[PDB]
């Protein structure tokens, strides 16, 4: 009996830990992404400024 | 005799006086230098300076024209005198330059003596329209064997090569020089291809390794090396993905079929980059210009597979990329991914895993499918396709795994068992012929039984066999094309006969 | 030629002249002071007047100052008359010992050697590092360069290839420093007499020495490593002698191009360096080659910014290197030294018809199992260590003996450690890890491998342990 | 994003390069138990007969 | 005091509103700015204010100066462009992180990475 109780507590407190974790992956997918075009946008700037005071 | 030919030359050379539309220079820097006068310049007409360097002229401006130098700047002073050439650039090409190395505008660098080739051409020219092209068919025959199965190459398809540093991108595109042997010393006309290769920026060292390379394996009579070096200046490193299209589309042009290879693009975007930033023009993403997308796109739609009523040619193109920590989604490698057909994604990680060639199959592609594959080959690597697809699926079960179906325990021993006949040694190139025999072993399910460390061994003695003790059997397959009935059985109990006594 | 100065905005200064104008990469002696300031040409703006920059400072400049001309590039003295002294950037000695008399006087400015000079052939060169040797293995005439970020050896192992190699080399050996602290190049003149190689008193001396530090000009950290390799040249091309060549740092070449360039009018291209960025890196590393009259190894130390080999002044040296050993602060942070990353550094002879069959599959079975150990770290942070299968217990125990068994006790860093200095040969580095990785090995704790010279003082170190308990 | 060549992918040795809480768990997991491993092998390191003959 | 015997030290507190200020400074006067809107030598700055803090020898005085320059960083960031150029010339480092300071070790230094070079092993004879 407590080879059976412990094999499916196993099954549920392992299927909590990849609902956490793809709850929490996607969050961290958003501030990739925003974090992403800040990049582009700002070493953009710095390109334009350069030349416009040249 | 050596004072007779230096004094044949001198009196058979041409000293005859002309006029020019000279104009002084105004303000030579970093390679740009600044004409005024020059008043019936087209845009991008070579004219050449007095020291003896050449001249792009690229910015036609009101008051001046910004021309780029084809050398050192530091043979133009302020106040020279820049003659016109009146013609736009244009390379020798012909089946002379074959078995030679040449630098980006047609000069001999190897010194064995000057082309002798009778022809020219321009660099600026245009792709065939939608008509004269017709739909890939024929097959591209690499030698790879994770390449032929998996990711097919036809006659007259884009496909990119992608990767990181390091990691045989170099080495995919040599021995498909090689490989090419067999047709090209043989009597078919129509199923020869000639080979050339464009180092955009490497060391002299390199190159000199590599021509020694294909020197050796008797691969250097039907090759062309264009080298544009990295000590050469930055519009020479422009002009040399152009200066090869040109040479091959000589052979499109007249009925015969061509490859090239670009080593590598990533390196053209940037020597074109200095040039834009030097003459002043308004930059973009990463400070490339607006117009880097029309850079790459009218040198890859050059490659096109004609049709019978002009001549039935083609033009395959194989450019190379380098990727930045794996991120393909820069700004050059998202131009160039968008412009071709297929991408062949080697990784690092598999490198050291033991996978060599590191193709990833999971990522690469080919929209030309299976039309470009031979009937002998699309048969057995149809279900060995969706055989390796559901294993890569169940790949993160392996490490641990034990208690599991035995479809799921099936579907690993298939899995591993197929990945060891992809690996193959560098310099090994096989045939298609051998290639079919080797899949039709693993993929019917002769091999669950023999242990997977074994499957490397098991290949070399099984294939040194068969060419010797089966060749009559590997002329039936190369001639037909399919793997008929008759063959099926015959093929059957061959694989069966190795098998039993094998072990010793 | 006289001339006038019109303006000075920071190291770059303005000189009009009126009738006769010199080229572009000339010297131009400013009349005046008191010391020796020389002005290099670097463009052409018209209406008679160029734009230079400056070799030492530009205080106590004023506008009306008459320019001379030479007539020629920075032409140092050259020779056989200038090894065992510190020289400048034009040639002034700044040991203190009196003037260097030499008949050769070489411009710093010349051309590459053509595609029909280039050599072709290959060998290897022992070193005596087990890291080194077993994985990315050096090469005669072949350029080697050494990675890795701030603080995790790139010095001390460009010390160790001194300590090596120098002594029993039949030639010369040039070093050259460029931009980094002026400590240690009082560090190396003094760690060079009590050796004997530099010596002062006779004519027998094997090393020459050019020296550009940190606190020079701009102008000045971007022309000594174009005349630390005109000295190196004439012993290739002049005589015929088998030249080393030591370069720390070059990433301090590239920097400071990148400080002079807005101020001559260019627009800067991506993070922040010029955009003739990879044209004059590259017309300086094709001058260090094998050529069919000479060869030269070359070693060089290349600093990587931040830890991010994709900045684009590391990320080009790349394709003007044979050997590249990759430095790296998450295995300096472990204590296992020489921090050397296996599985990112390669060579080009790392090849079975080269180093033979017997090298080829031990190094690739080296990394086949790090590589393998890595992906199991993923499973353990979940799991945990004795829940693996006895299996893959095994093959983490032998991966771990093989990361502990590739850190050696250094000679250069007797200071720092206070353990004695090993030097393993080839033929040993091999037999030691067949036989860690065959299993001969199974019955010794991790701890009797750590900073171990051969395999022989594996088991004596491992017995030792064993009393104290 | 992973279901595409564009888009973000995680290799191989990725919970040791972060080095957060797992990748500190999981290194003094790797020590604390060859620790215990250094005992049992030097234990019976010192059972060689020849030593205790010396002895 | 370094050319007449004696002895000195002195402190920076600190070296990054020092070049703040010459960002400044030095864009007024009409000049290009370069990454992060600093100027395009904030390398030559540093690295000839600590390149004067030398120890001299016998026949010259013996006398010394000892820097301890002072860098403020962002947020536990060591990777940006002014912390990254000192790094590369100063020769040891100290690095005190907010991380230990609440859990209660003051002075709060990591000792993991607070390297140094020794100075030839002239610590002591005792310690
Ligand atoms: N199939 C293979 N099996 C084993 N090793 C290989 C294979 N192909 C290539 N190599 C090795 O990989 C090393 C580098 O490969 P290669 O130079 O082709 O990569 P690359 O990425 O094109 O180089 P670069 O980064 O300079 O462009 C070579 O030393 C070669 O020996
Ligand atoms: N043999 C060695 N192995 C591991 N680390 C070393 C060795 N020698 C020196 N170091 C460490 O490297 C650090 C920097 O040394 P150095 O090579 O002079 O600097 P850099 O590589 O930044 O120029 C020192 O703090 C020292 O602790
Ligand atoms: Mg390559
Ligand atoms: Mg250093």
């Amino acid at each position: 009996e407590s080879t059976t109780s412990e094999q499916s507590a196993r099954m549920t407190a392992m299927d909590n830990a990849s609902k956490n974790a793809s709850e929490m992956i996607d969050k961290l997918t958003l501030t990739f992404n925003r974090t992403r075009q800040a990049v582009i946008t700002k070493e953009l700037i710095e390109i334009i400024s350069g030349a416009a005071a040249l | 005799e050596v004072s007779s030919i230096l004094e044949e030359r001198i009196l058979g050379a041409d000293t005859s006086v002309d006029l020019e539309e000279t104009g002084r220079v105004l303000s030579i820097g970093d390679g740009i230098a600044r004409v005024h006068g020059l008043r019936n310049v087209q845009a991008e007409e070579m004219v050449e300076f007095s020291s003896g360097l050449k001249g792009m002229s690229l910015n036609l401006e009101p008051d001046n024209v910004g021309v780029v130098v084809f050398g050192n700047d530091k043979l133009i002073k302020e106040g020279d005198i820049v003659k016109r050439t009146g013609a736009i650039v244009d390379v020798p090409v012909g089946e002379e330059l074959l078995g030679r190395v040449v630098d980006a505008l047609g000069n001999a660098i190897d010194g064995k003596g000057p082309i002798g080739s009778k022809t020219r051409r321009r660099v600026g020219l245009k792709a065939p329209g939608i008509i004269p092209r017709i739909s890939v068919r024929e097959p591209m025959q690499t030698g790879i064997k994770a390449v032929d199965s998996l990711v097919p190459i036809g006659r007259g398809q884009r496909e990119l090569i992608i990767g990181d540093r390091q990691t045989g991108k170099t080495s995919i595109a040599i021995d498909t020089i090689i490989n090419q042997k067999r047709f090209n010393d043989g009597t078919d006309e129509k199923k020869k291809l000639y080979c050339i290769y464009v180092a955009i920026g490497q060391k002299r060292s390199t190159v000199a390794q590599l021509v020694k390379r294909l020197t050796d394996a008797d691969a250097m009579k039907y090759t062309i090396v264009v080298s544009a070096t990295a000590s050469d200046a930055a519009p020479l490193q422009y002009l040399a993905p152009y200066s090869g299209c040109s040479m091959g589309e000589y052979f499109r042009d007249n009925g015969k079929h061509a490859l090239i290879i670009y080593d590598d693009l990533s390196k053209q975007a940037v020597a074109y980059r200095q040039m834009s930033l030097l003459l002043r023009r308004p930059p973009g993403r990463e400070a490339y210009p607006g117009d880097v997308f029309y850079l790459h796109s009218r040198l890859l739609e050059r490659a096109a597979k004609m049709n019978d009523a002009f001549g039935g040619g083609s033009l395959t193109a194989l450019p190379v990329i380098e990727t930045q920590a794996g991120d393909v989604s820069a700004y050059i490698p998202t131009n160039v991914i968008s412009i071709t057909d297929g991408q062949i994604f080697l990784e690092t990680e598999l490198f050291y895993k033991g996978i060599r060639p590191a193709i990833n199959v999971g990522l690469s592609v080919s929209r030309v499918g299976s039309a470009a594959q031979t009937r002998a080959m699309k048969q057995v690597a149809g279900t060995m396709k969706l055989e390796l697809a559901q294993y890569r699926e169940v790949a993160a079960f392996a490490q641990f795994g034990s208690d599991l179906d035995a479809a799921t325990q099936q579907l690993l021993s298939r899995g591993v068992r197929l990945t060891e006949l992809l690996k193959q040694g560098q310099y090994a190139p096989m045939a298609i012929e051998e290639q079919v025999a080797v899949i039709y072993a693993g993929v019917r399910g002769y091999l669950d039984k023999l242990e997977p460390s074994k499957i490397t061994k098991f290949e070399n003695a099984f294939l040194s066999h068969v060419i010797s003790q089966h060749q009559a059997l590997l002329g039936k397959i190369r001639a037909d094309g399919k793997i008929s009935e008759e063959t099926d059985a015959k093929l059957k109990e061959i694989v069966t006969n190795f098998l039993a006594g094998f072990e010793a | 030629a006289t001339g006038r100065i019109v303006a000075v905005i920071g190291a770059v200064v303005d000189v009009q002249f009126d009738e006769g104008l010199p080229p572009i990469l000339n010297a131009l002696e400013v009349q005046g002071r008191e010391t020796r300031l020389v002005l290099e040409v670097a463009q052409h703006l018209g209406e008679s007047t160029v734009r230079t920059i400056a070799m030492d400072g530009t205080e106590g400049l004023v506008r009306g100052q008459k320019v001379l001309d030479s007539g020629a590039p920075i032409k140092i003295p050259v020779g056989p008359e200038t090894l065992g002294r510190i020289m400048n950037v034009i040639g002034e000695p700044i040991d203190e010992r009196g003037p260097i008399k030499t008949k050769q006087f070489a411009a710093i400015h010349a051309e590459a050697p053509e595609f029909m000079e280039m050599s072709v052939e290959q060998e290897i060169l022992v070193t005596g590092i087990k890291v080194v040797d077993l994985l990315a293995p050096y090469a005669k005439g072949g350029k080697i360069g050494l990675f890795g970020g701030a603080g995790v050896g790139k010095t001390v192992l460009i010390m160790e290839l001194i300590n090596n190699v120098a002594k029993a080399h039949g030639g010369y050996s040039v070093f050259a420093g460029v931009g980094e602290r002026t400590r240690e190049g009082n560090d190396l003149y003094h760690e060079m007499i009590e050796s004997g190689v530099i010596n002062l008193k006779d004519a027998t001396s094997k090393v020459a020495l050019v020296y550009g530090q940190m606190n020079e000009p701009p102008g000045a950290r971007a022309r000594v490593a174009l005349t630390g390799l005109t000295v190196a040249e004439y012993f290739r091309d002049q005589e015929g002698q088998d030249v080393l060549l030591f370069i720390d740092n070059i990433f301090r070449f590239t920097q400071a191009g990148s400080e002079v360039s807005a101020l001559l009018g260019r627009i800067p291209s991506a993070v922040g360096y010029q955009p003739t960025l990879a044209t004059d890196m590259g017309t300086m590393q094709e001058r260090i080659t094998t050529t069919k009259k000479g060869s030269i190894t070359s070693v060089q130390a290349i600093y990587v910014p931040a830890d991010d080999l994709t900045d684009p002044a590391p990320a080009t040296t790349f394709a003007h290197l044979d050997a590249t050993t990759v430095l790296s602060r998450a295995i300096a942070e472990l204590g296992i030294y020489p921090a050397v990353d296996p599985l990112d550094s390669t060579s080009r002879i790392m090849d079975p018809n080269i180093v033979g069959s017997e090298h080829y599959d031990v190094a690739r079975g080296v990394q086949k199992i790090l590589q393998d150990y890595k992906s199991l770290q993923d499973i353990i942070a979940i799991l945990g260590m004795d829940e693996l299968s006895e299996e893959d217990k095994l093959t983490v125990s032998r991966a771990r003996k093989i990361q502990r068994f590739l850190s050696q006790p250094f000679q250069v860093a007797e200071v720092f450690t206070g353990h004695l200095g090993k030097l393993v040969p080839l033929k040993e580095t091999i037999k030691g890890f067949q036989q860690i990785l065959a299993g001969e090995y199974d019955h010794l704790p991790e701890q009797a491998f750590y900073m171990v010279g051969p395999i022989e003082e594996a088991v004596a170190k491992a017995d030792k342990l064993a009393e104290e308990h | 994003s992973s279901d595409t060549p564009e888009g973000v992918r995680s290799g191989a040795g990725a919970v040791r390069d972060a080095g957060g809480a797992f990748g500190k768990k999981e290194q003094a997991d790797e020590e604390r138990y060859f620790r215990a491993r250094a005992r049992e092998q030097l234990a019976a390191l010192k059972k060689h007969h020849e030593n205790e003959i010396s002895h």
